[PDB]
RNA sequence: AAUUGCCAACUCAGAACUGCUUACGGCGGGGAAUCCAACUGUAUAAUUAAAACAUAGGUUUG
RNA sequence: GUGGUAAUGCGGCCAGGUAACAAAUCAAUCCUCCCACGGUGAGCUUUCUUUUCACCAUAAUCCACCUUGGGCCUUUUUACCGCGUUGUUCGGAGCGGGGGCUCAAGAUUGAAAAAUGCAUUGUGAGUUCUGCGCUAAAGCAAAAACCUGGGGU
RNA sequence: CACGAGUUGUUCGGAAACUGAGCACAACGUUAUAUCGUUUUGUUAGGAAAGUGAAGGAACUGAAAAGGGGCAACAGAGAACCUGGGAUUAUAUUCCAAAAAGAAAUUGCAUGUGGG
């Protein structure tokens, strides 16, 4: 599993044709966006709640969104 | 030794160990930037190859090309020889290094002079490679 | 409870010792501890410049 | 009766040498054109110890006479050899410890080792720990040289056979007492299965000619003939003499 | 206290079958295999057999899959000889060739 | 076994695990792709 | 303090092999565990590594000679003769 | 600073008072001599473990 | 191919290296046991016990980048004295001080990873892999497979 | 005792694919008789034991390489995977399905990108 450093890089990865799904994990402090590509799982960690909500409500079309919950 | 400009030396340390060079400029006074005695050296990092009869002029030139380097080296890291390559005061004045532009221009000038010397056919031992 | 008593030193007498003196507390361990203590002190004094190299070497030999 | 042990050993079943840890036969260079008409120079790379042998062995590197390659040899080291030394072999060689030269070129009265009995044998005489030969005389008419072997006998060899100058290393080995059966155990574990040694008088009549009896004794003289069959040839074989020698000790051999 | 078992179908404690004790996220103690190590790149045995500077000690697949920097240096004979050995060889080459040239020239001048 | 599975019943097998039984026969566990229902295939077979 | 009167390195054998054999083996054991002079590097640096192998850690060099000593008395004659003949 | 605080780990030595029904387990009896073999070792699976065999050392033969 | 005064960054054939090898001493990490602080559950409770017991977990694989143990570079040069180990030693063939390059083993930060498991975070003792580089008339298996260079192509 | 069931692997052990103490097919020799001998101290055999790289003008063709073929270690060498599961009556580092509970490593062949 690899970690992304920038929102631009995250957007490029999420736009990659192999990106199967995007999972969103809500932690008590930060928000993690995990993109399941073919070989690796890429995670972007966002601290600001407002920014995180902006990205979540933003558009990443043609990619399924999953809300990670305890099952 | 007696390190004068125009003398031929052999590098014994670093990436260019075993190559031949000419003393362009010598300086034996230590400073705070360089606390040692040093010289500016103009060596060859690519020796001209071997040419035999029955070779096209294109490949002749391609294999007669040479390449150089321009660096300042500690006195302990080369060995002096008795051979000489003529360097004029005008050429030494035109050679200088203080920035990227000056370094590149001086390197091109040195390479041109060396190619001219090899074509003229003087100082053959300087252009033979050292096998060790 | 017995461990607190023994920490105060209550059940470790002549009639209770059962192994040899070196089995109970080896002498090589004591020597290594002492010599390391002395060498550490000498190095600290030399660093703090209380003593010089000439005095330090003589003390290092006698220790 | 049954077979005697000295005859059992000739099948060589569990009585063969232990050679897994050995490095190979030790021999001089091949007698070839360069050695016959000039000299070759080699450099000593390492000095090693091989199990079961008392002398040191030297690894010497030469250049192949005909191909682009390096050739490594394994000889018995003379005393004084060191790593990084230069060794010369052939006709035009100088005189120094470790050089191999023909006997016709070695001067008279010199000390040599690793001698060839026949030209090309690659060395068969004076190869144990502290041994050497002495050159006695040359005879230019017949082209032969006379030596004194380590046993004291004198032998004549062709002047074309080669020898190396010096003495074999490891001398003085048998001067130290062993003191223990464990030391002998470890000495023979590197050579072969021949220790410890039981006595014939301590065996039984079915096994040995000396065995049996109510006291431990040999009933017949222990000097046996040279024509005895195997199994009968135990004891002192074809002895010319017995007992403790008073006076000078002669040479032993044919 | 807990006790452990072998897990990889070889049950002998040799130099290649070394194990370590690990506690897992599920709160159990298991056995995991300890990988074998290598001694690294060395100078030739007849010249001293010293560990070479600038190179890494990598096992078989790691050495196969790594890059050249890890196992070599930019000097001449990089990853085979050390800097002092290279310097000694350079000086010896130059001086021997000079001696040979002088001797041959002297012989020819005596001849002519 | 995969090729025969596809030919005999028009299904796609994503995994086959096999074992040889202590009575000598060989048994296979065949998992179908999620696009096919094993219950429907079993009903078609007549299980 | 002194730990033995006369039985030196041989004191590890106890009372076990005979006075004369121990006295005879002592000289060779002492010489074999000693340190010998190195003609190059000019110092005491030679040590035995096997029955005839002597190694100098200073110059990084190995020499062949002697079972329990670096040089045998027989070799001195050979070196003297070789040097004299070379001088001639 | 040859001074101040804070802290760990056990071991040894000395003293006063007090008690014994000599009270778990575990743990060499000692001395003076004679015979034989120098010593550690091996060795008749199922009546013989020795003073027998081996051994280092000594000598002879090819 | 290309940086650094340097130790050394980074993008057919031939010669070496890994595989590849004893003991002892001393000393890490992992794991086990103990102690001190807290939290959660259960036990004893005529009397006593701020008490007794149990639990408080973190896999492989990856990023970024401080300790302590070797080897080395550059500078200022060591007067038979100096350095250093529990221990048998090192020095003009380069001790010590300043500044650096590199290797081995650890630490830390993070992704995995809470979405899982069950109903905290500090000391002392013991033990492995590891490191401390490498008896003897006994002196430490080999090969495949792989790695680097020298040359030509 | 009767009936019915149970063993799941790209990575774990072996083989594919190492060499050791060793064995003995070919070749040759010997024997009325092979059902005998030699066969790793570099190494068969009086001994002609090599069958394909690059080629150039799609396969064919043939230069350079002394020392025939094979076996022998489930404790030596070698060897790309780890946790969780409420997942069995009995198997599991082998089973779990699109949120693969999941996260990796490696091999072969192809396709795009960048560099060349
Ligand atoms: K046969
Ligand atoms: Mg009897
Ligand atoms: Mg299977
Ligand atoms: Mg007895
Ligand atoms: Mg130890
Ligand atoms: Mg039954
Ligand atoms: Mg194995
Ligand atoms: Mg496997
Ligand atoms: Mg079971
Ligand atoms: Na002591
Ligand atoms: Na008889
Ligand atoms: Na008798
Ligand atoms: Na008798
Ligand atoms: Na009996
Ligand atoms: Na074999
Ligand atoms: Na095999
Ligand atoms: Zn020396």
């Amino acid at each position: 599993p690899r970690e992304i450093k920038t929102l631009k890089e995250f957007l490029a990865i999420c736009s990659r044709k192999d990106a199967r799904c995007v999972k969103v994990k809500h932690n008590p402090s930060a928000t993690k966006f995990k993109v399941r590509c073919s070989r690796y799982l890429y995670t972007l960690v966002v601290n600001d709640k407002k920014k995180a909500d902006k990205i979540e409500r933003s558009i990443h079309p043609s990619v399924k969104k999953i809300a990670v919950t305890a099952r | 030794k007696f390190l004068k400009p125009g003398k031929v030396v052999i590098v014994t340390a670093g990436r260019y160990a075993g190559h031949k060079a000419v003393i362009v400029q010598n300086s034996d006074v230590v400073t705070k930037e360089r606390p040692y005695g040093r010289a500016l050296l103009a060596g060859i990092k690519k020796y001209p190859k071997k040419v035999v009869r029955g070779m096209s002029k294109q490949t002749i030139a391609r294999r007669s090309q040479v390449g150089v380097f321009l660096r300042v080296v500690n006195h302990k890291h080369f060995l002096p020889t008795r051979y000489n390559v003529d360097m004029s005061k005008e050429l030494r004045g035109k050679i200088n290094v203080s920035d990227a532009s000056k370094r590149s221009r001086s390197k091109r000038l040195v390479r041109h002079v060396f190619q001219a010397r090899y074509n003229a056919g003087s100082s053959m031992w300087f252009f033979q490679r050292l096998r060790f | 409870k017995m461990k607190e008593a023994k920490d105060m030193g209550r059940h470790n007498g002549v009639g209770r010792r059962e192994g040899s003196r070196e089995a109970r507390m080896p002498s090589k361990e004591l020597w290594m501890r002492r010599l390391r203590i002395l060498r550490r002190l000498l190095r600290k004094y030399r660093a703090d410049k209380k003593i010089d190299r000439h005095v330090y070497r003589d003390l290092y030999m006698r220790a | 009766g049954k077979t005697v042990l000295s005859c059992r050993k000739g099948n060589g079943s569990v009585y063969q040498v232990h050679g897994h840890k050995r490095l190979g036969p030790a021999k001089l260079r091949i007698l070839d054109y360069a050695e016959r008409h000039g000299y070759m120079r080699g450099v000593v790379k390492s000095i090693e110890h091989e199990a079961g042998r008392g002398a040191a062995l030297a690894r010497v590197e030469f250049r192949h006479p005909y191909k682009f390659r390096r050739v490594k040899e394994l000889m018995v080291a003379p005393e004084g050899m060191f790593t990084g030394q230069s060794v010369f072999c052939g006709q035009k060689a100088p005189l120094a410890i470790g050089n191999v030269l023909p006997l016709g070129q070695i001067t008279e009265g010199c000390i040599v080792c690793n001698v060839e009995a026949k030209p090309g044998d690659r060395g068969t005489l004076a190869r144990a720990s502290g041994d050497y030969c002495i050159i006695i005389s040359h005879n230019h008419e017949t082209g032969r040289t006379r030596l004194k072997l380590p046993s004291g006998q004198k032998k004549s060899v062709p002047s074309t056979s080669r020898a190396m100058i010096g003495i074999i290393s490891g001398g003085g080995r048998i001067e130290k007492p062993v003191l223990k059966a464990g030391n002998s155990f470890y000495r023979f574990r590197g050579k072969r299965n021949c220790w410890p040694k039981v006595r014939g008088v301590a065996r039984n009549p079915v096994e040995h000619p000396h065995g049996g009896g109510n006291h431990q004794h040999i009933g017949h003289p222990s000097t046996v003939s040279r024509h005895s069959p195997p199994g009968q040839k135990v004891g002192l074989i074809a002895a010319r003499r017995t007992g403790r020698i008073r006076g000078g000790k002669a040479v032993k051999g044919a | 206290c807990p006790r452990v078992q072998y897990r990889r179908r070889m049950h002998y404690a040799t130099r290649g079958n070394r194990m370590k004790m690990v506690r897992t996220p599920g709160n159990k103690l298991v056995m995991q295999k300890r990988a074998k190590r290598s001694q690294g790149i060395h100078t030739p045995w007849v010249l001293g057999h010293k560990r070479l500077g600038g190179t890494k000690a990598l096992r078989h697949i790691d050495a196969r899959l790594a890059s050249r920097h890890e196992k070599s240096v930019s000097r001449a004979y990089g990853g085979v000889l050390s800097h002092d050995q290279v310097r000694d060889r350079v000086v010896r080459a130059f001086l021997v060739e000079e001696q040979r040239i002088v001797k041959q020239a002297l012989k020819e001048h005596s001849k002519m | 076994i995969k090729k025969a599975m596809r030919k005999l019943y028009q299904v796609k097998a994503v995994k086959v695990n096999t074992l040889i039984r202590p009575d000598g026969l060989k048994k296979a566990y065949i998992r179908l792709s999620a696009a096919h229902d094993a219950l429907d295939t079993a009903n078609k077979i007549g299980l | 303090a002194k730990r033995t009167v006369k039985m030196g390195v041989m004191g590890r054998y106890g009372t076990r092999y005979g006075a004369n054999p121990r006295k005879r083996a002592k000289k060779l054991e002492v010489s074999q565990h000693a340190k010998h002079f190195c003609s190059f590097c000019g110092k005491f640096a030679f040590r035995r590594k096997a029955v005839g192998i002597w190694r100098c850690d200073g110059c990084s060099k190995t020499v062949a000679g002697g079972a329990y000593t670096l040089s045998t008395p027989n070799n001195s004659t050979v070196r003297s003769t070789v040097r004299r003949l070379r001088e001639l």
